[PDB]
């Protein structure tokens, strides 16, 4: 019936003191979380962020909050949720999250007979998680979201999954664009501050990088301009202009081919791998026109020191930088 | 609704003074019309008042030969003319705005004639 | 200033024609046309405040089509006595009067 | 039951408007800071951006009880009731005041009356630098807070614990691209306005940059172009053109690194010490340039002089370049 | 004592009636505004707006606040703030402003015994002010603040600077990155609108460019540009190509730097003075690839004609385009 | 003193119910409307929309707030404008406005012995207004803004302007802040728009604007002009001085490239063809006809050099004059509309 | 650890004359310096608190000035009563003395 | 306001002697307090730091375990514990309380310590 509901309401908010939280005098309240995270918008390198849309749901018995007259599970109005009382809970490593308000503020609160209470809401967090760009492009991350309590101490307050294995649901559906996910983690912690012992929840997920991509953008043109440059020794010896003017454009398509992927790729200020690579190919052309200036030079005493040089040249050329390449790809990948 | 002074004649160089009294509502909150016919001519806009701030717009043509002034008390319009000639001889109206700026309520109209 | 052209002069039809006069505006106005009639020896009344818009009390049988410098009345069973002058005035801005349209019997 | 009683006696004739000895004593308030993690300094708009606890401790003399808890940890709820000082940072562009999903303020009372108030922000701080060391430039960004609509006579600051040890900076969570935190530094201060004496705690953050980046970014290019343009001596004076063609790629290469690296410099009215050897490693090409110039000019009427140029600007530049490397490599560091 | 201040501030606010301004009936009120400036964050010319940071404190006698109790200047928290009436007073051309929320709402509320109110905010505010770019670089801004009475006209309040020397500090501090403080000027005016007159208060200061780095970044390379013309002017008659690709080398390089000076420079629709000295540069270069062109067309008819026409222009150009740089310098500056 | 004023005050509150209009079984409310623009801010073509800076005022009779005092006309506080009525009025095309709250909420309550409430507020209307970029950049556009009563039917409130309608949306001399574009003039109408739920009273306020030329005059016009011009005059050099002319005509067509790829910047996406589009597609299509004239010349020198020469010469006299009279076409023929 | 260094060691001055002892620190100390005076088996006094301050009771002839690592205390006119042992400690970090300066009057 | 401290203590090597020093004007639970030994004719060196609140002690790393502050804060008082005398450890006592900048604004008369 509706009036039986409505005087039990009534009842129930009577009388409530909202600053005490249950059992004040008592051993800790259990808290469990819940998430289900709906998908992850963007994932940048620039600002070491990645944006989620998640539901995140608390449960926590209340013996206040206890009704034996109705068997029905009363779900109330959101309006309802600043009466009642609800844990206080921090990210620690987000830097803007905002409660979604479309139609109303979407928060769920529902009772029960029992006395236990279920508490929704409806987040999207910018988490920060600091990527370790060595390897880049190749490489993995480990990006976190860290979940603690704000005001009590483990004295009052317990937080923990409510089934491990089925915690978090809705990864696998998750498609980032450039990443793809392999694996995630759930572990519950007490971490020491200054004030006291506080408990905390993580949930942790590794991210790796589609290889596929990059390979056709960036490193096939620096190849390609390194390999035709080594047309440059197949030319007669005589003809110096023509074999000048491969030796400069090689270089100078080089410079430009790096100006552009330093201009395209995301402004990172420290050493990467990419860059160690360009700089190798660079260095490749450039030793190839110091030593065809040197041939040029010491051409006009002793013709047979030039052939003996091209010939040499022809021969080791390919095979250190199939060696320098095999060094590389093994010792990252 | 409407309420206008009989028909007048007067002499040629001498001030006129004409009334135009409203029935039935406030006219503080719309504004006055005044409207000039000559016989068997078209309709001439003369000015309008508006009584709340006492603002009044003429048509430059007939700008310094009529004052209009309100009382909000009497809730009275008068439109006094200043020397006229024996040329503007016609019918005048009074009218108030409507709903969508149209003029349509208008009084019975009176002659003025001039003579020596 | 706004200057009104009325079209035509004077019509001449009989009863249960269709009549059409038309309003022209040399500047912009925008559906504030008015049309007016008035009776010989008697005060002008309104007919069509706004565009194909009727005053209350007056007949189904006027209507009105409007647009930015372009405007019609238009008059299907023409009864006795609505042979009348007929009034199409703007109120966009300082507002103005055409010359106006006498209509008599034949 | 009885803590309603407690906590309801405490607000009843309290009023909020007044702080604690309005006409008795001064108030002393002591001030604890946790830097959790240090944002990305920027280096277009001169600001960083911090995460920070911050701990605020009063003997509030009206709020004392007596009951079984000797500590009461309350919800932030109630925080907004009793007096809160106000304090501001005196240099911050826009901070922001987390509230997740309860407001991040965690206030407890102990038995004697000694408040203690935490909260949770984001400052964005403002330091203006001084790039004239730029790249090596080491420079020190300042964080200071005082108190507002209070003069020295009625809040003062104080430091909770030894001052050396109360800006504390967790290990893990400091994380910089570009720079590198180094050290810590606190100290107290009476600034004078128009409206009075106002106490001021100041904290500097210590901060050198990175330097290992811009080694393989701009300086070796242009140290591998002016050796190149030191190769164009050796090339054989008869192959007129192809030397022209050697000239005139140092000079475009020089060009589009030039642009290159401005890209990346911050606008500044100064003139960056990057700048100076910029100007020398694009003035050494020209100067590369005019010798040849006037080699192609003297070859018709003597050869000699030509010879003797050519060998005279051999031996010649690479030496000057060596000692301007070395006055430049030792005057900065 | 303190019961004293508590019954008095309680009866003071009690049958206190926020609606209506001091003096309903008789008199004006009068304000006065001390503004105080912080830093002028930036002047972008994109948006034409420039962020400023204020201390704005207004004072102003209210007789219904007047106590005899206490000799104390009392300064009660910032929410008596809500209670007490406040002028409204709004920028007339901002586009987005926020008073600063870091720790509380940062107004400050000081008493007198008088009842002389004194009523304080920090504000960041983003106000436009229209510049001209006729003349750029070398312009000169003048940006202004205007403030007025949004509710009450002349009738009701009255708005004046507490002392015009004192009445804007700060000033000198300001240190611009880019732009120079000339002067300041502080203006009272009456503003007639549609229902009323207000009264209106003004704060303009000028804006000098730094002429100093801005012709040493794009000055030199268009004379850099143009010296190649007078190089090839320089070459024999005979060679050809060479110089016919220095002459399109030249026309492309101006027609580049154009471009790249446009990527780089704040858009706007009218005509620059840069761009006159661009085109100016541009149409010299394109003179002398035309003059080389008749040179090189018309030298099968006699080579005395074609080295007196090169004799005739290395003896024509250097003049002409000192001149053009007088009167251009002479006429912008 | 201000007990007075006190007492008429909550007498004047006592027993006025916000949620009913005034004159609810009797005639329907009358609200009168005005604006006056402070400045007319940036339009932005990539989002198609404008910002505005308004004073937006309206002004109702209300029987219940009539009083008898000495005052005669309250100017009351802005926190009292919501327990009295007010007429909801939203924009029908705002993507996003916000009303400023800089020291106190930016609303006025003027309240005459009548009962002519007044009630304005200042506002930052961000609108939206299609446009068709056929014409551009010669093009002239009106921007719209319609604004309309909500939650009630043309049956209970009726919008009116203050002033003959030609001076009612009022614009400041100095406040047109428009870099690119140009303001002509102001129009009002009034209309009614028929929907599911009922007829709703609209007024509508055009603004007319302009387009500036001077900027595309030096931005890509005189480039594209310049380098056809430079490509035809390769045509009178010697055929002899082969590198030449190849090193011409290929910075011809690299320049034009880049030209092409800024003037595609400079627009944003649409299915229409814009005139400079048609314009730089000409342009470029003169160059590469030039170029692969001179191709064919290269290539037919060495069969018959006589009918190479005079091909070069005919085309010389040739190609000037249809380009002079294609730019004399386009630009009348953009330039009378 | 922070250590001070306090100079000159011994100094004797006579009546009326200015006097000046320095305190270097050799790390940094931000205006954490206190002066001590002690008077002959007494318990040490605060004289200057900070950098610049003078503690209540305490005569005006006394100044102190303060730096990064240099602190000074600046004696104008000196009287009999004012000759006794200096101290200069820090409390930056955990507290530490100078070895101190001793005051005779010739 | 005040501090007081015990009387004079004479004590053989190898025992230990203890000394204690109350508080009266203040709550010790507030400030800090500051226990200094003092040499014949040298300069000043601090001993100890002890915090009412958390009953947190730090030591000079020179007598890290060799002395033992406590607090009673029932009877106000602080105590200075010692252990392993020698003849050098002869030296004045002096507790103190900070305050302001942490300045060690009152000292105690002072206790003398004599190992025979
Ligand atoms: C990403 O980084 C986090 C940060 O450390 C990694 O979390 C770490 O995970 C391991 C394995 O789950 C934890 O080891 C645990 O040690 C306790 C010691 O009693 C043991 O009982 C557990 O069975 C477990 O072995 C480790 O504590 C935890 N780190 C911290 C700081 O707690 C995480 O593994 C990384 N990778 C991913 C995919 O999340
Ligand atoms: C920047 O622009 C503002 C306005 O755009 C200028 O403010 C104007 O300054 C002049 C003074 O040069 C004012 O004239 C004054 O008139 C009063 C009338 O009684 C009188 O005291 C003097 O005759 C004085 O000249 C003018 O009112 C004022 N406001 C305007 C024109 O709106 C300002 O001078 C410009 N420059 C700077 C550096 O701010
Ligand atoms: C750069 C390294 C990698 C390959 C090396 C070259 C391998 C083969 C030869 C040919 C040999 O004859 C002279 C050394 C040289 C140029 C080496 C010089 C140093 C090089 C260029
Ligand atoms: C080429 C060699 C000579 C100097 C070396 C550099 C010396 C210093 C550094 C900074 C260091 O950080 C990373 C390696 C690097 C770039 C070295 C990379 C290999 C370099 C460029
Ligand atoms: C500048 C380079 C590009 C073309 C070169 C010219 C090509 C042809 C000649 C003609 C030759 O006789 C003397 C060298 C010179 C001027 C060269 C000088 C150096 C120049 C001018
Ligand atoms: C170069 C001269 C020749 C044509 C002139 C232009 C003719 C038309 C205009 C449009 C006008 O608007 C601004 C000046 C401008 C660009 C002139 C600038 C100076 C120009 C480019
Ligand atoms: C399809 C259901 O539509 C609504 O529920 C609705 N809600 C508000 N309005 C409508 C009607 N509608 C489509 C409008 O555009 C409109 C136009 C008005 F002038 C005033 C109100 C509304
Ligand atoms: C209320 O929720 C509980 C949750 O376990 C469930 O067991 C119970 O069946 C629900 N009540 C009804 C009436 O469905
Ligand atoms: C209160 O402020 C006035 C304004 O200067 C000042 O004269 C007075 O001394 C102040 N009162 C006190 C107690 O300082």
């Amino acid at each position: 019936n509706m009036s039986l509901v409505k005087e039990t309401v009534d009842r129930l908010l009577k009388g409530y003191d909202i600053r005490l939280r249950p059992d004040f005098g008592g051993p800790p309240v259990a808290v469990g979380m819940n998430i289900d995270i709906a998908s992850i918008d963007m994932v940048s390198e620039v600002n070491m962020d990645y944006t989620l849309t998640m539901y995140f749901q608390q449960a926590w018995r209340d013996k206040r909050l206890s009704y034996n007259v109705i068997p029905l599970n009363l779900t109330l109005d959101n309006r309802v949720a600043d009466q009642l009382w609800v844990p206080d809970t921090y990210f620690l490593n987000d830097k803007k999250s905002f409660v979604h308000g479309v139609t109303v503020k979407n928060r769920m609160i529902r009772l029960h007979p029992d006395g236990t209470v279920l508490y929704g809401l409806r987040i999207t967090t910018t988490a920060a998680c600091m990527m370790d760009l060595r390897r880049y492009p190749l490489d993995e991350q480990n990006c976190t979201l860290e979940i603690e309590s704000y005001g009590y101490t483990t004295d009052d307050i317990e937080f923990y999954w409510r089934g491990d294995d089925n915690a978090v649901t809705g990864v696998t559906k998750i498609e980032l664009p450039q990443f793809s996910i392999v694996d995630y983690k759930l572990i519950t912690k007490k971490v020491v501050f200054s004030t006291g012992s506080y408990p905390r929840l993580s949930l942790s997920f590794k991210l790796k990088r589609n290889i596929g991509y990059f390979i056709l953008q960036t490193y096939m043109p620096s190849i390609l301009i390194t390999i035709l440059s080594w047309v440059s020794f197949w030319i007669n010896y005589d003809a110096s202009a023509a074999r000048v003017a491969l030796g400069i454009t090689t270089v100078l398509t080089m410079t430009t081919i790096n100006t552009h992927l330093r201009e395209t790729l995301p402004k990172i200020p420290y050493v990467k791998a990419i860059d160690m690579y360009l700089m190798g190919c660079f260095v490749f052309v450039f030793m190839a026109l110091l030593e065809y200036a040197l041939v040029n030079y010491i051409f006009f005493s002793q013709p047979a020191r030039a052939a003996a040089i091209d010939r040499w040249s022809r021969i080791f050329f390919p095979v250190v930088f199939s060696f320098f390449n095999i060094v590389y790809w093994l010792y990252y990948v | 609704q409407l309420q206008q002074s009989g028909a007048e004649l007067v002499k040629p160089g001498a001030s006129v003074k004409l009334s135009c009294t409203a029935s039935g509502f406030n006219i503080k909150d719309t504004y006055m019309y005044w409207v000039k016919q000559r016989p068997e001519q078209g309709l001439e806009w003369i000015g309008r008042i508006d009584p709340a701030n006492g603002d009044t717009k003429y048509d430059p043509k007939f700008q310094g030969k009529a004052t209009i002034t309100t009382d909000t008390f009497s809730n009275t319009a008068y439109l006094q003319l200043s020397s006229l000639t024996s040329e503007d001889t016609a019918v005048y109206y009074c009218a108030r705005k409507g709903l969508r700026w149209a003029m349509d309520y208008w009084g019975q109209g009176t002659s003025v004639t001039v003579s020596t | 200033n706004i200057v009104m052209t009325q079209s035509p002069k004077s019509m001449s039809m009989s009863v249960g024609e269709r009549v059409t006069l038309s309003c022209k505006a040399s500047e912009y106005v925008g559906t504030y046309v008015s049309w007016y009639q008035q009776k010989p020896e008697q005060s002008p009344k309104l007919l069509i405040y706004g565009a194909s818009n009727r005053y209350t009390g007056v007949p189904d049988r006027f209507t009105g089509s409007g647009s930015a410098t372009d405007f019609t009345l238009t008059i299907g069973s023409v009864q006795a006595e609505d042979l009348a002058d007929y009034h199409c005035g703007q109120s966009y801005s300082y507002p103005t009067f055409g010359a106006g349209t006498k209509l008599e019997l034949k | 039951t009885v803590f309603t009683r407690i906590l309801d006696r405490l607000l009843d004739g309290y009023d909020n408007r007044l702080r604690p000895g309005l006409g008795e004593r001064v108030t002393e308030v002591k001030t604890d800071i946790f830097v959790t993690s240090f944002g990305p300094v920027s280096d277009h708009d001169m600001e960083y951006t911090i995460d920070v606890f911050f701990r605020q401790s009063w003997k509030d003399e009206r709020l004392k009880f007596k009951g079984p808890m000797t500590v009461l940890r309350l919800n932030n709820l109630m925080a907004s009731k009793i007096w809160t000082p106000d304090t501001f940072f005196h240099n911050g562009k826009k901070s922001v005041a987390h509230n997740m999903t309860m407001p991040n303020k965690l206030l407890r009372i102990t038995e004697d009356g000694t408040l203690l108030y935490t909260m949770r922000l984001t400052v964005r701080a403002e330091c203006p630098m001084h790039l004239e060391d730029f790249p090596m430039d080491a420079h020190a960004c300042p964080l200071k807070f005082g108190s507002y609509a209070y003069t020295r006579a009625e809040v003062v600051y104080e430091w909770t614990r030894e001052p050396a040890r109360s800006v504390v900076v967790a290990e893990d969570g400091s994380r910089l691209n570009q720079y590198d935190l180094l050290g810590q530094t606190v100290d107290s201060g009476i600034v004078q306005s128009s409206t009075g004496e106002y106490v001021v705690m100041t904290t500097h953050f210590h901060l050198k940059r990175k330097i290992g980046y811009f080694v393989i970014q701009t300086y070796l290019p242009c140290i591998m172009t002016v050796i190149l343009s030191q190769v164009s001596f050796w090339l054989n004076r008869e192959s007129v053109p192809a030397r022209t063609v050697f000239g005139v790629t140092t000079v475009l290469t020089m060009t589009t690194l030039s642009i290159s690296a401005r890209n990346s410099l911050p606008k500044v009215a100064y003139a960056t010490a990057m700048d100076w050897f910029i100007a020398v490693c694009y003035a050494f090409v020209f100067s590369a340039l005019i010798e040849f110039a006037t080699v192609n000019y003297f070859t018709k009427s003597q050869p000699a002089r030509a010879a003797k140029i050519d060998r005279l600007s051999r031996i010649a530049f690479p030496l000057l370049f060596g000692i301007f490397n070395l006055v430049y490599w030792a005057t900065y560091l």
